[PDB]
């Protein structure tokens, strides 16, 4: 999966 | 009711203005003076400071009619009433 | 009985502000205005005007015209006096350091520690600190408001 | 203590204008120097009335918080009874 | 980003002019004004207000144009839009469609191009036309 | 080969990416590069457009409504607020649900067959000069058409809210996401204030944790505001609640009243916007306009049309009830009268 | 670099466009904006502090004037401040009460 | 005699930085030339346009009036005459909240709580 | 939806958004003699409405065939209010009178007024608001003749 | 590209910060030109970065 | 008589020629009296300093205003401070 | 120069026990070699002080191991031979930036702070416009203006 | 995670971002496991300064029990 | 009315609504770990 | 004893006997300027803006029931109950107070319309609303201390009537319908 930051940036 | 700012109360301070302006009487306003009105009264009551415009002072400026210095050094020993 | 009384005499010092703040600006404001009042009255009138308000001003005695940080200490329950500002004064519950204590030991009121080296847990105190809070809550109460 | 808000509040000649002095000098003069309302008649005046022409008068009397002040003189006025102390 | 100092140094005891320490207050840290120099409050915020007539200054120095104020019509196409007041919406691109993203904002005319509505009653080009080098021919640049 | 290409389990043997140099190197995309004054105008834009936002729109799902309900629940303790917001939401959901409910039965109703107002076809045709040339005439069936496309979509926004209150359900339920539940909650940060005084010294600060519950309903319901206004009464122990209403309005600029007229022959000056100017030198908005007129000496019909800037139909119109005018009568000069 | 500002009607330019001065004299009647007429062209600062996205305690509006010396007395500051009638002045008046029971009720009633 | 003394008489309303004398033709090098240097220079002052311009951009300032745009040189604002904060600083609406210290609240609500 | 509707060519109507809060005690302040002073300090500090309309909506033709806010209309408007104006939405936050019922009519007054200055632009080329353009300095081949 | 600003300038062209940012690649056996990256701070803004903590 | 003491001498040392301001130890002033800054000083400013009677703040406005030095005249000129140079 | 005040002498070896602060503050250092290298000379000294540090800095975070104890005491012998081997090198390179510094002042017309000695110009401390009125060590009145140690050309 | 479409354990880096007291008497043969400092576990506003109190308190008696048993074992 | 009529109309009962005790239970019931030869 | 208006001729001040500076002394010591006691009463319509209050007095003065003759006199906060009375009262506690001792239907049901002071204020406002002056009759109606006759209402509607201003005929006749003994309910 993703960590939260990647995630974060991901949906940016 | 106007809340907060005094610039919001338009129509009060018209009303005070109006009220003041009808109860004060120029006979009893004419008693207040200034503050310079009152210094002006003092032998020198002008001085330039240290900030803007010391250099400007003059020998004139100083109320030399009214007190006299020693010869030695200068400074005043004596003031007249 | 005589604390109490003191703490109502604050009490009706602060009635005296809220009845006198609104006319002491103003007539100070209108006295202490060198330029022109307005276009209706400018010249002789205004400054006629001027002189009368600050003799309206002057006579009008009883206006409470005291900082109000002089009447900010003042506690509600013991007599021990503080000073605002210092640790020894409790702004929100506004109590001194002794009746902060005293209600802590007590129970009464819920107040939640943090370690005394730290800046407890609210993200703004955290960052800036007291400064940053104070321009913050300024924030909160006027600044998000698009004046009309 | 916070900064200059205690509850207690050598003359210069060139700040003698500019040192416990009020900021503005077109500013009026203070309650302390006219007679608010009905009166009695003071016990003492006020610190902080502004010695005037008349203060360097005849003046009845002088009372500061106690201090005389029976050495009239031009020389006292335009500054406040706390510096004229 | 600014390497200058922004903040004034604490006091928690007397200084002195060592190898790694100076006097606090001397005549070398704020160009030489803090010889009006309490409290740390009011001392910062002096601190505060000369930088920010620093910031001021070189803004200001930096600033090469000026805002003559321009009728509508005689305006360019990328200025005949509506243009939000400043933190009023998203930094607008000039133009998406003719491929120019750059803050309209910060848009600068030349002097010598506007001739035509500026000064119109002078019928001599007081600024002579604007020498553009041509691209497409063979220079030195292009030589190799 | 690329650095994601290259195999560097020296014991294994992995798939390559599909993304392993397929990703072309552009400055405009990556990395991030931008100018100083750009940045700061962005970031104080957005820091200053923080409450520019229009929450009742036309949209479709989620985003669109017509009445915002905020309820803003308060405690001393998160656990505390975020059960008091679930057992609000169980409410909150149901009554929703059959409100919309009900809502939807009237709505359906109208669709299938109705009657035009007269009211609403004058509010059609009322307007001098249509977008096509000068006088429009609309038809009633017209007014049913722009009818039925209102209830359509007003339909969906209905049946949308419904279908989201049916979703959750214990065995998988989560009332956080606008999306899943109806209403949904939202978070926001705990007041908190820190104090430190003597004992030497402690810290010790006082929480306070904030729930906030949206209720987004495509139309104005004032017996859902009755309601949502009762909640306090059984609100949960030592909790509080405050409502936001965010609701469109009709506003009507009279310009009558409000008129654009030419800047006047000597404009203002900075005296007139002085220091206490704002007392002294202005009149409130709106500035009288007199609609009351005296009748000049031997003024015709048409020039006291003239002298009013109005239309000679029109001041027929405003004053019907004198035939002809005399010197010296009472006479109503149309609004319009320029 | 001393100037005097200047002005042009929209008359006398070749194509009338309103003006920004008259811009700003419609804004000052609309919204009751009081003009100080002796603000230097000099003293424009910001508070970088505050301003700028760069600083710790970086908010979008400004937070002080940067003018030294702005004290209580002036009118300007006199005309543009929150009156304490409703604050929490007045709760503290009314409610830090010593005994929250004579704030509640009278103690004769309740008796 | 007030005029001959600048820094004293300092009306409440007034603030630094007090604007200069306006010299006669200091608007542009090419006036500067014409008048002090070249008294014989043909073009009086460099080509004014028919629209307004704005010196004092952003900031609209009274027209007719004699003002100062802000200056370029740190010793203009090092040695021109700017009093320095010495007492308690004051602000419109920070003074309801007496101090950073103190910080006087009405209600506690979150500092992230908006108005609708 | 609640409010007038103008039907004359000289009334325009505006779709527009009040937002406002009530708040009302239950925990300490509900039934006892602090309660009134209490909720009208609640009410006068919750005395803002927010009043906000957007120039999509604005813009749409008038009673009289004319479009009520064009361009030029819009680009005064805008200049007219600095920074009430923002994303497209005019927002006015009206909270000069103790009352959000005093608040309304001051809102409406204002923006009706604010309209009205700007339909200004309605009127002739002259009201169109001027562009602000950076115009350079002279470059330094024009500098070369001095 | 740390915060919209190449790195020599963010650190101020100090060897002894920007060293500390190329460790990682130089540790992995990798080339820093193969990688473009850029660095966001969720920290306390501050005016400058130049410090051993930051690098 | 003490007031009427300070407000003379105060009056009196207004109009001293104490000292000239500039610190002949650096540059600008270091030139020879002959070239560079004393030059301009000697040809346009020698009936302004005399008339300021060589107070350092001015001089130094003085300088700042003449502008054929520039802002360096006090970037990099250093004068002597305030006792240093209020001392004759 | 604009440090002109009277100022405070330092051991060398408090002045080195900072390292990484200020005695090898890298940016000092940096600049430090610069002067040498304008100059045109090797900065040899400047690159063993270079070494040592860096070598130092690297295990400043180590602990070392309670010593077993030996009776030949060889090791520890050996341990404080190379300390002071290190330290001394560094007072060499210490004293080397001190009288380059000095030659490049007196080189550049540049005058140091009070009581500071130039060996061209100022044999003795020189002093200029001091808090005391007289020289500080030699009891003598200092003139007005400041001596000019260098002439008046630019 | 989302319930509907079903990230176990992805490894939440929580030191990257950002006490608690006992009675003292848990596990010892001579205080007694029920008792009424039982009660002492549902206060909260000054558990600390409470346990800290109550673990002084304990250490004492527990201190003075064992010097009486001492004592009477060597007279 | 006051009382929805999904809460006590059978009509309107949510099919997938479940019992207050079981998925607690579930919650509660405790797995033993997936106990493999090396791991 | 130095606050004034004491009539205490002597006073102690550590173990002292201080006497005191008459009135006629203390005027050229210090100018007289005193306007009376009408300066310290401000006019009803700053009620609000004083929070309530009109009087300037030292001791705060409260409005409550405990030709010529017109005229509202105050209490004083001076016992503990009455203080207390003070921090407990309404949020309209002066404005209700003063409305309801000033204004009151007659014995015989007359309304309180006939007002002497306020008589020309009415006046005024009935002949601008008769000339159409509709902004400046609300601005005088403003003013307005007692109840208005029924004919400055008959006026105002008069001069709305020609506007087709519902909206302000509506709120003229709401303030006068319910909040003032309905005295426009004409």
């Amino acid at each position: 999966e993703f960590d939260a930051k990647g995630r974060e940036y991901v949906q940016y | 009711s106007p809340h907060g700012y005094i610039r919001h109360f338009e129509n009060e301070v018209r009303d005070l203005l109006q009220y003041v302006d009808g109860v004060t009487p120029w006979k009893q306003a004419q008693k207040i003076r200034t503050y310079w009105e009152v210094r002006s009264h003092h032998p020198m009551p002008q001085f330039n400071r240290p900030e803007v415009a010391m250099h400007r002072n003059t020998v004139g400026l100083l109320p030399a009619h009214m007190w006299e210095t020693d010869k030695k050094t200068g400074k005043v020993k004596s003031v007249k009433d | 009985k005589r604390h109490t009384h003191f703490v109502l005499e604050s009490r009706l010092m602060y009635e005296k502000s809220f009845r006198d703040c609104w006319l002491h600006s103003v007539c100070r404001a209108i006295s202490q205005l060198d330029e022109p009042l307005s276009k209706t009255v400018v010249g002789t009138h205004q400054k006629m005007l001027q002189r009368k308000v600050t003799c309206f001003q002057y006579n009008q005695y009883g206006l409470f015209k005291t900082p109000y940080y002089r009447l900010a200490n003042v506690d509600r329950y013991h007599a021990v006096q503080g000073v605002a500002g210092t640790r020894e004064w409790v702004p929100y519950v506004n109590v001194s350091y002794w009746t902060m204590n005293k209600m802590v030991r007590g129970g009464n009121l819920l107040v939640h520690r943090v370690h005394y080296t730290g800046w407890g847990t609210d993200s703004h105190l955290k960052k800036g600190g007291w400064e940053h809070r104070w321009n913050k809550v300024l924030q909160r109460n006027v600044l998000q408001y698009s004046r009309i | 203590y916070p900064f200059l808000r205690r509850p207690h509040i050598n003359p210069s000649a060139p700040y003698f204008w500019s040192f416990m002095t009020a900021k503005s000098q077109m500013a009026f003069l203070p309650e302390e120097n006219y007679i608010t309302g009905d009166w009695t008649g003071k016990f003492f005046v006020s610190k902080r009335q502004v010695y005037t022409l008349q203060h360097a008068t005849s003046g009845a009397k002088v009372r500061v918080k106690i201090f005389e002040f029976n050495s009239p003189s031009r020389w006292n006025i335009g500054k406040e009874m706390n510096t004229l102390t | 980003v600014s390497t200058g100092e922004f903040d004034h140094p604490p006091f928690q005891f007397r200084q002195r002019h060592t190898f790694n320490t100076t006097p606090l207050h001397d005549a070398n840290r704020f160009g030489g004004r803090t010889a009006y120099l309490k409290d740390p409050r009011t001392v910062q915020f002096n601190v505060d207000v000369w930088c920010a007539q620093q910031t001021l200054r070189k803004r200001w120095k930096q600033r090469d144009w000026e805002v003559i104020e321009i009728p509508f019509r005689l305006v360019p196409r990328e200025q005949q839009r509506v243009i939000p007041e400043l933190y009023t919406d998203i930094p607008q691109m000039t133009d998406p469609a003719r491929n120019d993203f750059s803050n309209i904002r910060n848009k600068v005319y030349d002097r010598e191009e506007l001739q035509g509505v500026l000064f119109p009653a002078a019928g001599t080009m007081l600024y002579p036309p604007l020498q553009r080098v041509d691209k497409q021919a063979m220079t030195l640049d292009k030589y190799l | 080969l690329s650095p994601l290409e290259v195999q560097r389990d020296v014991g294994r043997l992995e798939p390559i990416p599909s993304y392993a140099g397929k990703i072309n190197a552009d400055r405009s995309v990556f990395p991030f590069q931008w100018k100083t004054e750009d940045w700061y105008e962005y970031e104080v834009a957005k820091v200053r457009n923080r409450r520019f936002v229009f929450e009742n729109t036309e949209e479709d799902g989620i985003r669109g409504s017509e009445v915002t309900y905020k309820i803003v629940l308060e405690g001393f303790w998160d656990h505390h607020v975020m059960k008091l917001a679930e057992d609000v939401c169980m409410f909150l959901k149901d009554v929703g649900r059959q409100i919309v409910e009900e809502k939807l039965v009237a709505v359906r109703r109208l669709l299938q067959g109705g009657a035009v107002d007269p009211e609403l076809l004058a509010a059609f045709n009322c307007a001098r000069a249509g977008p096509f040339g000068g006088y429009d005439e609309y038809d009633k069936e017209e007014v049913a058409n722009f009818l039925r496309s209102d209830l359509r979509r007003l339909e969906e926004q209905c049946l949308s809210v419904i279908n989201r209150c049916n979703v959750p359900v214990p065995g998988a339920t989560n009332i956080y996401d606008p999306h899943t539940s109806w209403p949904h909650v939202e978070k926001l940060e705990p007041w908190v204030r820190m104090a430190e005084f003597w004992t030497s010294t402690a810290h010790y600060e006082f929480r306070k944790f904030f729930r906030v519950i949206i209720c987004k309903l495509p139309f104005q319901s004032t017996e859902f505001e009755k309601r949502m206004y009762d909640i306090r009464h059984w609100l949960h122990r030592q909790t509080s609640c405050e409502f936001h209403t965010i609701y469109r309005r009709n506003v009507i600029h009279d310009s009558a009243v409000f008129p654009t007229e030419h800047d006047p022959a000597t404009p203002t000056t900075h005296e007139h916007h002085r220091m206490f100017s704002f007392a002294l030198d202005w009149q409130s908005a709106p500035v009288n306009r007199l609609s009351t007129d005296t009748v000049r000496e031997g003024e015709n019909w048409d020039a006291v049309a003239q002298r009013l800037g109005c239309s000679v139909g029109e001041l027929k119109d405003a004053n019907a009830e004198r035939e002809t005018i005399e010197a010296g009568v009472v006479i109503n000069v149309p609004v319009t009268a320029t | 670099g001393v100037h005097r500002v200047g002005y042009t009607h929209p008359s006398t330019l070749p194509v009338p466009c309103a003006q920004r001065w008259d811009l700003r004299l419609a804004r000052a009647r609309i919204f009751q904006e009081y003009i100080e007429e002796k603000a230097p062209g000099a003293w424009q600062l910001e508070d970088e502090r505050s301003m700028s996205p760069e600083f710790k305690t970086f908010t979008g509006y400004p937070m002080r004037d940067m003018r030294p010396g702005y004290g209580q007395n002036l009118p300007d500051y006199i005309m543009k401040k929150r009156l304490p009638n409703n604050t929490h002045y007045e709760l503290f008046a009314r409610r830090d009460i010593p005994n929250e029971d004579n704030a509640m009720y009278g103690k004769y009633l309740y008796d | 005699n007030a005029e001959r003394f600048p820094h004293e008489y300092h009306t409440p309303t007034s603030r630094f930085p007090p604007t200069p004398s306006e010299t006669p033709a200091t608007q542009d090098w090419m006036a500067y030339t014409a008048k002090y240097l070249d008294k014989q220079f043909t073009i009086s002052a460099e080509p004014a346009p028919v629209y307004n311009v704005n010196k004092l951009w952003p900031m609209q300032q009274i027209p007719g009036k004699v003002d100062q745009t802000p200056f370029e040189e740190d010793q203009t604002w090092l040695l021109h005459s700017i009093p320095v904060q010495q007492l308690e600083m004051h602000h419109h609406e920070k003074d309801l909240q007496d101090l950073p210290f103190i910080n006087h609240e009405q209600f506690p609500r979150s500092l992230e709580w908006n108005a609708p | 939806r609640i409010g007038p509707i103008g039907l004359e060519p000289h009334q325009f109507n505006v779709p527009a958004e009040l937002g406002f809060v009530e708040q009302y005690d239950n925990l300490q302040y509900k039934r006892y003699d602090w309660q009134g002073w209490y909720q009208r300090m609640l009410d006068v500090h919750n005395r803002n409405v927010s009043l906000r309309c957007r120039i999509c909506d604005l813009q749409r033709l008038d009673g009289n065939g004319v479009q009520f806010v064009d361009m030029q209309t819009e680009r005064r408007l805008r200049i007219l209010a600095q920074h009430r104006v923002g994303m497209g939405v005019l927002k006015l936050d009206a909270d000069k009178y103790e009352d959000q019922a005093d608040n309304v009519t001051f809102g409406t007054t204002k923006l009706s007024e604010l309209l009205a200055d700007a339909r200004k632009a309605q009127l002739g080329e002259e009201y169109w608001p001027s562009v602000e353009l950076k115009v350079r300095k002279p470059s330094g081949q024009s500098k070369a003749h001095y | 590209t740390v915060m919209g600003k190449p790195l020599s300038l963010v650190l101020d062209n100090k060897a002894w910060l920007m060293e500390m940012v190329l460790m990682p690649f130089d540790e992995a056996n990798l080339d820093y030109r193969d990688f473009d990256v850029h660095i966001v701070s969720e920290g306390h803004a501050m005016p400058s970065i130049a410090n051993e903590i930051a690098a | 008589r003490a007031l009427a003491d300070s407000l003379r001498a105060y009056v009196e040392f207004s109009t001293s020629k104490r000292v000239e301001p500039w610190d002949a130890r650096f540059k600008p002033f270091d030139r020879i009296e002959k070239d560079g800054v004393y030059v301009l000083m000697r040809y346009m400013m020698e009936e302004k300093l005399q008339l300021c009677n060589y107070h350092h703040r001015p001089v130094k406005r003085l300088f700042c205003n003449i502008g054929l030095m520039g802002p360096q005249i006090t970037t990099k000129a250093r004068w002597k401070p305030y006792r240093f140079a209020t001392n004759p | 120069n604009t440090f002109l005040t009277s100022s405070v002498a330092t051991p060398p070896i408090s002045v080195i026990r900072t390292g990484p602060k200020w005695w090898a503050d890298p940016e000092r250092m940096v600049r430090q070699k610069l002067m040498y290298f304008t100059l045109g000379v090797d900065q040899l000294p400047l690159r063993r002080t270079a070494v040592i540090q860096r070598d130092l800095q690297r295990f400043h975070m180590c602990k070392p191991p309670p010593r077993v104890g030996d009776s030949t005491g060889y090791k520890r012998s050996r341990a404080a031979q190379l300390n002071t081997w290190y330290r001394r090198i560094q007072y060499q390179e210490y004293h080397m930036q001190h009288l380059f510094t000095r030659h490049v002042w007196g080189l550049l017309r540049v005058y140091p702070g009070n009581t500071t000695k130039i060996q061209g110009k100022a044999d003795d401390g020189y002093v200029g416009y001091d808090s005391v009125p007289f020289h500080r060590y030699n009891r003598a009145p200092l003139p007005f203006p400041a001596r000019e140690l260098y002439e008046r050309r630019k | 995670g989302d319930i509907y479409y079903d990230s176990l354990h992805d490894r939440s880096p929580t030191w990257m971002n950002e006490r608690y007291d006992r009675l003292y008497g848990v596990n010892h043969p001579d205080i007694a496991k029920i008792g009424i400092r039982r009660h002492l576990n549902v206060e909260y506003v000054n558990r600390k300064e409470v346990v800290e109190r109550d673990a002084a308190l304990m250490k004492k008696t527990l201190s003075s029990g064992r010097r009486l048993r001492h004592r009477v074992e060597s007279s | 009315a006051n009382i929805p009529r999904s809460v006590w109309d059978p009509a309107q009962h949510n099919p997938n609504w479940s019992d207050s005790y079981g998925h607690d239970i579930t919650n509660r019931r405790a797995w033993p770990a997936r106990k493999w030869t090396v791991g | 004893y130095n606050s004034g208006y004491c009539t205490e001729r002597t006073h102690v001040l550590e173990e002292n006997t201080v006497s005191i500076i008459p009135r006629r002394e203390l005027e050229k010591y210090m100018p007289d300027i005193t306007i009376g006691p009408k300066a310290l009463v401000t006019p009803v319509s700053l009620m609000n803006a004083r929070n309530g209050h009109r009087v300037t007095h030292d001791l705060l003065h409260s409005y409550d029931p405990h030709p010529n003759r017109v005229g509202l006199n105050a209490a004083t906060l001076d016992c503990r109950g009455r203080i207390y009375r003070w921090l407990r009262r309404g949020p309209f506690f002066q404005v209700d107070n003063y409305f309801r001792r000033s204004v009151k239907l007659n014995r015989d049901g007359t309304l309180p319309t006939d007002f002497v002071h306020e008589a020309p204020l009415m006046r005024k406002i009935i002949r601008l609303a008769h000339r159409g002056h509709l902004k400046a009759a609300c601005e005088e109606y403003r003013r307005v201390t007692t109840v208005p006759p029924v004919e400055v209402y008959r006026a105002l509607t008069a001069c709305c009537v020609p506007g087709a201003k519902l909206a302000d005929a509506v709120s003229i006749f709401e303030d006068g319908n319910s909040k003032l003994f309905y005295v426009s309910r004409d």
